[PDB]
């Protein structure tokens, strides 16, 4: 147990990828295998740590440890896994391994690329496993350069504008986060202060709770797209290589929700309990606004980006409406979206690069040359339609149940908000099938020449199937992601004071 | 059990029970540790990413290489010099 | 119609033996096994072929009617007890009324079929709207969408002789199964599944030689 | 000059 | 008879073929599409068993019995549980016979019909999947678990409407034939959540009792219990073809004829009428809805 | 490079990119009333389709085929987990060092180096695959030096 | 954030297994809409030890709490709405039940095998009687 796992689990990828540099061997071949082996080793170590070294029955922290790092402003190597973290950690390992696999036929650089992939890997796990607030911030901003390089080196026509908007926007958003760090770091620094575990008992005065709450909420709304702060997403998604975009719109977005769950609802209750209803309202109007603007777009990559935007309203409404299941249904939702959005962007980037046409009007009948892409695309479109069976349904269902049985509401908005939320089910197929019909159905020209038109080979097909099967497995019996008993203590603080 | 509800319009009675995977939620994740078998379906041949009808390997390379036009204008200048 | 003459196309039921010359192998299910040479003359041959087909089909139906209800008793909802003792089961009517009705209707049908055998094509049921030409016959395989509505006995799903081979082989096997079930009930006092499970538990001893 | 003859033996 | 604790195999009976073809239809597309007609047999047989397992399940009900139901908890988390399971009441056996008979017949008619076509195996897979979903819907204990199958038969009908997926009309009719019953299931889900909040339960044995007798006085919910039920009625309308939502059936008839005969006697009538007939115990306390139903009819 | 221009702008929601269903130049002649019956069986069709990858060749197949029937049996006659996660561990290493020690093919390298004058053959095949660290042909400085015969 | 109106089930150190934060819809004050939900909830804790009686009883203490909080609250709402005479014995019944629940929860929290069943026998015997005194 004291043999450190999380330290290894964080310093393995970047270290074992630093050997790609100073290795003159080839152009592209050996690096792919040397990276996929490291990724598989890391994932196996992750699942070994989870299986026989975790309990699911105690809401404390597990596998924790700490050291002394800078010691002036108390900032340690404090690190520990917990219930909320575990799901996102496993999902990150899984989807990033599969993204690195999907990045197989890249020979442009193929040495900086896989190393940057491993760096983003290590950074994501570092954030998701953090236990010291300043270290959480460090892991947050560590990934900001690798993603910029992956954008500006590979992907899309207008890569530059997208990349620079994304980097400037995210770096600016993190400023309010650093403001909150400086705010609650100096608040009695003799009491540990920078130990995210020992902050549960902090009793801050009024008019300061609100400022720290907002300093974190602004940064989160920057990372996790909230309506007035979403303009950056369509550009940095419609221009990214599908290999990047898989992990980008499947993990990096969910950090904005994991942080909001971990440092807002757990640390600043009376700063969050007096601000939950507006969060709920914003999420409710987002669910419909994102879809109503998705239907308007004309290049299917941006349409997929907006569909990813829309489902981020269920997470919001689950963070508000303070219940056990409303918070708990949010986690299942971030998992069942990290699957679906990632797979949909992979399919969009794989259909494209075969047709070299981005505007959804000229896409002929692609069903005739390549059937398997059509099948695995319609399947995940159905998944994104919140169709039952697949995991896109039970998440939204539990979100509804959390809102309905919420205690901080009395039947007036508890129904109108449910109504405006259910309009999403009428609205989403209108823009998903409108793409499925223009780009796949109909009989285009006699596209008989089997050139620049080949169905998915073994690698892409296996990736699709191996991401698909978890969706069914979770949607049939969801309780494979309800191994969360921290909410029974996470929603314990809030539940009696005023109002 | 087998409670027997005498409802006011029909002839019901029911029987229910509670079940849940005890801890095999570990064993199913261990079995889904079959992603370590993602190596036989990767060493297989690539469909066309290695085909002769492909050169350029970025995410916009083959699509937006598309500046042999500049080289062609330069070749025009050279032919005019000839 | 495909022939299976001697050679590798003719896997002899008795390896290293030349089959009887008048056993060509046209009839699916043939392996050159007639040491008694009853099929010596062709009229007897076709008569015995018809008898074999009829026995096979009736035996299939009989063994299904034995097997399925007994297992649906053992584990399924309804408990159909000993089939051999179902012959004397008590119903609304007496067994002799059942017997005479069976005999009347089956005499009607089998007599029409008998006349079809004696006079092929002269007794057939195959309507003819204008301009659509009907199929012929091969007695033992009436054809037309009365007994072949799936269009299986003609071509597409399998070359004919192969499917007829499947039928005759399964029919011989079902005949063996019926005589086995009956003989067991003569000796033992249970159903087929009961003997089966008793043999499964104690294969080494629970057999005919158990007593 | 053709005619609407009967359909197959399965419908 | 005790032939109930084994009846749950009815909605799952054809499934062991579907997954054993789709895999072949995805992994090995040029082999399963060469066992073309043979694939008809393992399906038309399996579903057939269901039928003979239903008459014996229905004859019992004719002879006089008591209905059963089985509930299993498929979620035990913090604060609230979720159940699944089925029930066998007269109406269940009625619609069971009515679905399995027309199913086993249209399967053979399809084997006759779609014999020159190309998507033989895919067509059979779609038919069997729609069949095993409908067989599931009709035998279902609590509301949430009938909603789980409602949208499944909706998606099946969608995939079947735009079957040939290449006639530029069959590509414009499937979308409408999906969005209409999508509005329907939207109303269904809103009504389900409304009744859940009002009564606190999900299953019929408790809903019929609570909603009818015990409920507070005009704390405004009276307007809600008048409204919410209208949404369930709207869903049952939209799955069928009544006045406000009927624009999907005439053009939905564009699909192949056997499907046009299975989505006009098997699902069009069942998912529409059956739900209203089962929820009738609720609507007797709402004369307004008793009149509005007759009016829209 | 000519890239002819465009024309009277089309419906924003053009129903299906297709020929309008008037000149749909056969109804039922494009999808249904089409099939016959030719050939080719089942098994000689399956074991002629698993070999359009040469997926493994030799030993690299034995350790890849006998692994699943050893990690499905593992969840029976149970063995501790440590044994089960070093089994999969030593697999992912052995299978890797055999892959990266296979020969190289022209499609593997850079685009600017993929298109030679068909001297790529004796520049890469039997030239790259016959040395370890020589960098006599280090032409990855692209200005078209080409540094070869 | 919810109070009780008949303080006799709270034993010394008035508290219990209860897990606050569970939504219980309004049913109206009556000795017919509480003696019914109490039944149809006390029916579940019979079906509890059917499958999840053995085999890693780490969810039993996650469902007993739930489906016994319903009983704990509805039984108070009931014992209020009753005539003076039937209140003493109904209260006595209440006392023996909501003590056996605490005993069962405390015993199952220890992750035993036979102690769990031996204790569950008593709450079954008493809880099969609750479905009759209604
Ligand atoms: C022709 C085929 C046929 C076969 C294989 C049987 C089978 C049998 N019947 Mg039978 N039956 C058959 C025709 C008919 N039975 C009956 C009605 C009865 C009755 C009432 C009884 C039998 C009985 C018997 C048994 C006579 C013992 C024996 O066969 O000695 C060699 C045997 C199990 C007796 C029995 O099963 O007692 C153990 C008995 O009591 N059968 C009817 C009228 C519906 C028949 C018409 O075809
Ligand atoms: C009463 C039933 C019956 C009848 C009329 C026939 C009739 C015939 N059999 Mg036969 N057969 C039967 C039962 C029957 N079989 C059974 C139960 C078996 C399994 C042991 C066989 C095994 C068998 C073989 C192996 C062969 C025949 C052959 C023949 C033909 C000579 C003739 C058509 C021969 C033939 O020509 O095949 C068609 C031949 O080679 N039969
Ligand atoms: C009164 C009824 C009746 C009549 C007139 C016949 C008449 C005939 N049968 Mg027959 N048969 C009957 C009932 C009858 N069968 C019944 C009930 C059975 C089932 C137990 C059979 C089983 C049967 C077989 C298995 C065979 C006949 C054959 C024949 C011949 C002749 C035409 C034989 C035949 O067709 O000639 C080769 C033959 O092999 N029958
Ligand atoms: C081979 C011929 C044959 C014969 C003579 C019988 C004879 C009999 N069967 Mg039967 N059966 C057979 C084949 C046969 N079976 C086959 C192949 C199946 C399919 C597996 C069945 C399935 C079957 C069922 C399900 C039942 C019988 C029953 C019966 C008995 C009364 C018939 C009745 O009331 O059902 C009338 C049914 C009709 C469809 C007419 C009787 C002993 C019944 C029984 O045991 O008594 C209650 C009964 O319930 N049979
Ligand atoms: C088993 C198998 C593999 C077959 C196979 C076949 N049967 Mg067959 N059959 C069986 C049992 C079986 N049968 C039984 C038990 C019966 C009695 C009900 C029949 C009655 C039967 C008839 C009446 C006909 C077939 C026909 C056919 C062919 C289609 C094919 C050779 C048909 C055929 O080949 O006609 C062209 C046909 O007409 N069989
Ligand atoms: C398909 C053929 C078949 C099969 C699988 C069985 C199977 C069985 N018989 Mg059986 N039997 C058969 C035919 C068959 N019999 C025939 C034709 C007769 C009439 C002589 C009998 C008479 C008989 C009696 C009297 C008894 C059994 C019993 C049994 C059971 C215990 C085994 C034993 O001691 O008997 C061994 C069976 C024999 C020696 C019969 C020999 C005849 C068969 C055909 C042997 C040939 C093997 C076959 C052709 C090859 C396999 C074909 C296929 C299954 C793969 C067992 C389930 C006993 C029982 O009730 O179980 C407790 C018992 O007391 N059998
Ligand atoms: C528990 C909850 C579970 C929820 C599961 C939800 C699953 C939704 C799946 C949606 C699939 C949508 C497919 C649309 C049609 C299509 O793309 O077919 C094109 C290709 C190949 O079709 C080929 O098409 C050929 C015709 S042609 O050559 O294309 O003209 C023909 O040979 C034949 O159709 C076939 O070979 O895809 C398939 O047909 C695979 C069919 C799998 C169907 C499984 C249903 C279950
Ligand atoms: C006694 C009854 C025996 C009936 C055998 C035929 C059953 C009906 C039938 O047609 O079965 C078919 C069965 C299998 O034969 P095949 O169809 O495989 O023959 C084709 C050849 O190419 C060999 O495969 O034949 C036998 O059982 C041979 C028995 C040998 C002798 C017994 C060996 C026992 C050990
Ligand atoms: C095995 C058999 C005949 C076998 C003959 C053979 C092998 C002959 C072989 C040979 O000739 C050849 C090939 C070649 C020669 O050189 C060598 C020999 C060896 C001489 C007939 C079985 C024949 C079997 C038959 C006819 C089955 C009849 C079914 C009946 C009676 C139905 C009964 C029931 O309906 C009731 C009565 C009541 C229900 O409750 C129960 C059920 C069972 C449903
Ligand atoms: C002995 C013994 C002993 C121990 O105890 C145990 C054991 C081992 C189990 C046993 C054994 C047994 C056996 C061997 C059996 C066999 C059977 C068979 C073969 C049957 C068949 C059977 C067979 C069968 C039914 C078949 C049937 C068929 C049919 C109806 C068909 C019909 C048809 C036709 C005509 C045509 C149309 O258009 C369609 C169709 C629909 C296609
Ligand atoms: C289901 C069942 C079964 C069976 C059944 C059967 C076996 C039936 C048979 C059979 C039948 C069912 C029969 C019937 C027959 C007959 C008929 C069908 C007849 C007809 C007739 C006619 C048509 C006639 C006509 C005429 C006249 C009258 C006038 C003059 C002239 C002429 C001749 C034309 C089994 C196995 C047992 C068991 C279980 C149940």
């Amino acid at each position: 147990s004291y043999f450190p796992w999380l330290t290894i689990l964080v310093v393995l990828p970047i270290f074992a990828g630093s050997l790609i540099f100073f290795l003159p061997h080839k152009g592209n071949k050996i690096v792919r295998w040397y990276t996929i082996s490291i990724c598989l080793l890391e994932f196996l170590l992750m699942t070994y740590a989870f299986c026989y070294h975790f309990q699911l029955e105690d809401p404390l922290i597990q596998l924790k440890e700490d050291y002394k790092w800078i010691d002036v402003f108390d900032f340690h190597w404090r690190l520990g896994i917990d219930g909320l973290s575990l799901g996102s950690i496993l999902l990150t390992g899984f989807i990033t391994t599969l993204a690195t696999l999907a990045a197989w036929p890249i020979t442009r650089n193929s040495r900086l690329f896989y190393f940057l992939m491993l760096a983003m890997y290590s950074g994501q796990i570092g954030l998701f496993s953090s236990r010291d607030l300043l270290l959480f911030f460090i892991m947050w901003e560590l990934e900001l350069i690798p993603v910029y390089l992956l954008l500006s080196m590979w992907g899309g026509k207008r890569r530059l504008y997208s990349a620079t908007k994304f980097i400037l926007y995210t770096a600016g958003g993190s400023i309010f986060f650093l403001i909150g760090v400086l705010g609650m770091g100096l608040y009695g620094s003799n009491e540990p202060g920078l130990d995210l575990e020992r902050l549960i008992n902090q009793s801050y005065p009024a008019t300061l709770e609100i400022l720290l709450y907002f300093g974190f909420l602004i940064a989160y709304a920057v990372k996790l797209p909230i309506i007035p702060l979403h303009t950056w997403l369509p550009d940095t998604h419609g221009e990214a290589h599908y290999s990047t975009c898989m992990l980008l719109a499947g993990i990096l977005l969910k950090m904005g929700a994991y942080g909001l769950i971990r440092i807002n609802m757990e640390l600043l209750p009376h700063a969050h309990y007096l601000f939950s209803p507006w969060l709920v309202i914003i999420g409710a109007i987002q669910i419909i606004y994102a879809a109503s603007t998705s239907l308007g777009q004309r290049n299917f990559k941006k349409r997929i980006a907006y569909s990813s935007v829309s489902h981020m309203g269920f997470i919001i409404i689950g963070i508000g409406s303070i219940t056990n299941i409303g918070l708990n249904g949010a986690i299942l939702q971030i998992l069942s979206h990290g699957f679906i959005g990632a797979t949909l962007f992979f399919l969009a980037g794989t259909a494209s690069d075969r047709m070299r046409l981005v505007y959804l009007e000229e896409l002929g009948g692609i069903s005739i040359p390549m059937p398997k892409i059509f099948t695995m695309f319609s399947s995940f479109s159905m998944a994104s339609l919140a169709l039952p069976g697949m995991s896109g349904f039970v998440a939204e269902l539990v979100v509804f149940f959390g809102l309905i049985t919420s205690p901080k509401f009395l039947l007036m908005p508890k129904a109108l908000i449910t109504f405006v939320m259910a309009i999403g089910m009428i609205l989403t197929p209108i823009y998903l099938l409108s793409m499925l019909r223009q780009m796949f159905y109909g009989y285009k020209l006699f596209n008989v020449p089997n050139a620049n038109f080949v169905d998915s080979g073994p690698r892409e097909l296996f990736i699709l199937i191996c991401i698909f099967l978890p969706v069914i497995g979770i949607g049939i019996y969801p309780d494979f992601v309800l191994s969360l008993s921290v909410d029974r203590v996470e929603a314990l603080l809030s539940n009696y004071y005023p109002k | 059990n087998q409670r027997d509800w005498v409802v006011t319009k029909s002839i019901w009675h029911l029987s229910d029970t509670a079940i849940k995977s005890f801890y095999t939620f570990y064993a199913m994740f261990t079995v889904w540790g079959v992603c370590f078998f993602a190596s036989m379906k990767a060493s297989m041949a690539d469909p066309f990413y290695d085909s002769e009808h492909y050169r350029g390997q970025g995410g916009d390379g083959t699509v937006h290489w598309y500046y042999d036009r500049q080289e062609d204008i330069e070749a025009t200048a050279r032919g005019d010099l000839l | 119609t495909v022939c299976e003459p001697l050679g590798p196309d003719r896997p002899v039921w008795f390896p290293g033996t030349a089959p009887p010359p008048w056993l060509d192998g046209s009839l699916p299910g043939d392996f050159g096994f007639d040491p008694l040479g009853f099929g010596s003359e062709p009229e007897s041959l076709r008569w015995f072929a018809q008898a074999e087909l009829m026995h096979g089909r009736w035996a299939m139906l009989a063994v299904a009617g034995i097997l399925i209800p007994e297992i649906l008793q053992k584990w399924g909802f309804m408990e159909e007890f000993s089939w051999y003792t179902a012959g004397e089961r008590e119903y609304f009517a007496d067994p002799w009324t059942l017997f005479v009705t069976q005999m009347a209707l089956m005499g009607w049908v089998e007599g029409r079929r008998w006349m079809d055998y004696l006079n092929p094509g002269s007794v057939d049921i195959e309507p003819r709207f204008p301009n659509r030409k009907n199929p012929t016959p091969d007695v033992g395989y009436p054809g037309g969408l009365w007994f072949d509505w799936g269009n299986w006995g003609r071509g597409s799903p399998e070359p004919v002789m192969v499917l007829r081979t499947k039928e005759i082989k399964n029919g011989r096997l079902a005949m063996l199964a019926f005589v086995g079930f009956w003989f067991q009930v003569v000796y033992t006092g249970q159903g087929p599944l009961d003997n089966l499970f008793a043999h499964l538990a104690d294969p080494g001893h629970c057999n005919i030689f158990s007593a | 000059f053709a005619y609407p003859h009967e359909t197959g033996n399965t419908m | 008879e005790h032939t109930y604790q084994y009846a749950w195999v009815i909605p799952l009976l054809p499934l062991p073929v579907i997954m054993s073809m789709g895999f072949g239809l995805i992994l090995i597309p040029t082999a399963t599409k060469n066992l073309r007609r043979i694939w008809a047999f393992p399906s038309v047989l399996l579903l057939s068993i269901a039928m003979v397992f239903s008459v014996q399940l229905s004859i019992q009900q004719i002879n006089g019995s008591s209905i059963y139901q089985y509930l299993w908890s498929w979620t035990v988390n913090n604060d609230f549980s979720l159940e699944f399971g089925y029930l066998i009441d007269p109406l269940t056996s009625i619609m069971l016979i009515l679905i399995t008979t027309v199913g086993i017949l249209v399967l053979i008619y399809s084997d006759g019909y779609m014999s020159h076509d190309e998507g033989y195996l895919r067509f059979f897979v779609y038919i069997s999947f729609f069949n095993t979903s409908m067989l599931g819907l009709v035998t279902s204990s609590n509301l949430i678990q009938i909603y789980f199958f409602w949208e499944l038969v909706g998606m099946c009908s969608y995939l079947l409407i735009g079957f040939w997926f290449t006639r530029p009309i069959a590509a414009s009719a499937c979308q409408k034939a999906f969005v209409t019953n999508r509005v329907g299931d939207f109303g269904l889900l809103l009504g389900i959540l409304g009744f859940f909040w009002i009564t606190g339960s999900l299953e019929f044995r408790d809903l019929f009792q609570i909603a009818n007798n015990w409920i507070p006085n005009n704390g405004i919910n009276s307007l809600l219990t008048t409204l919410c039920a209208f949404l369930l009625f709207l869903g049952a309308v939209a799955k069928s073809a009544q006045f406000p939502l009927h624009v999907w059936l005439p053009d939905a008839m564009e699909g192949p004829t056997p499907i046009s005969a299975l989505i006009h006697a098997a699902t069009m009538v069942a998912a529409g009428i059956f739900l209203l007939a089962r929820l009738l115990p609720l609507f007797i306390s709402l004369p307004l809805i008793m009149s509005f139903i007759s009016l829209v009819g | 490079e000519p890239d002819l221009q465009e024309d009277p702008i089309d419906k924003w929601r053009t129903n299906g990119v297709s020929p309008e269903d008037f000149v749909y130049g056969v109804y039922d002649g494009h999808h249904t009333y089409d099939e016959g019956q030719e050939k080719k069986g089942f098994w000689e069709d399956v074991s002629e389709w698993y070999q359009e990858a040469e997926p493994p060749q030799g030993f690299q197949a034995l350790i890849s085929w006998s692994f699943p029937p050893a990690v499905i049996l593992g969840m029976a006659f149970d063995v501790p987990g440590e044994y089960l996660y070093i089994g999969a561990a030593i697999f992912i290493v052995v299978f890797c060092i055999i892959e990266m020690d296979k020969p190289d093919k022209p499609h593997n390298f850079e685009p600017e180096i993929y298109m030679m004058e068909r001297s790529k053959r004796d520049k890469l095949i039997a030239d790259y695959n016959s040395m370890d660290i020589w960098d006599f042909n280090e032409k990855y400085g692209e200005l078209w030096d080409f540094t070869v015969n | 954030k919810i109070r009780n109106k008949e303080i006799n089930n709270g034993e010394t150190g008035t508290r219990s297994f209860v897990k606050n934060g569970i939504y219980m819809a309004d049913i109206g004050p009556s000795f017919a809409a509480h003696a019914y939900r109490v039944r149809s909830s006390a029916f579940d804790l019979l079906a509890l030890e059917d499958l999840l009686g053995k085999e890693a009883s780490n969810y039993v203490n996650k469902y007993l709490r739930l489906k016994a909080t319903f009983i704990y609250y509805d039984f108070d709402k009931l014992i209020t709405a009753a005539d003076p005479d039937a209140k003493p014995p109904l209260l006595d019944l209440a006392n023996r039940l909501f003590d056996s629940f605490e005993k069962l929860q405390a015993a199952v929290t220890t992750k035993d095998d036979t102690d769990i069943g031996s204790c569950y026998a008593d709450t079954k015997l008493i809880l099969q009687e609750v479905m009759t005194r209604m």
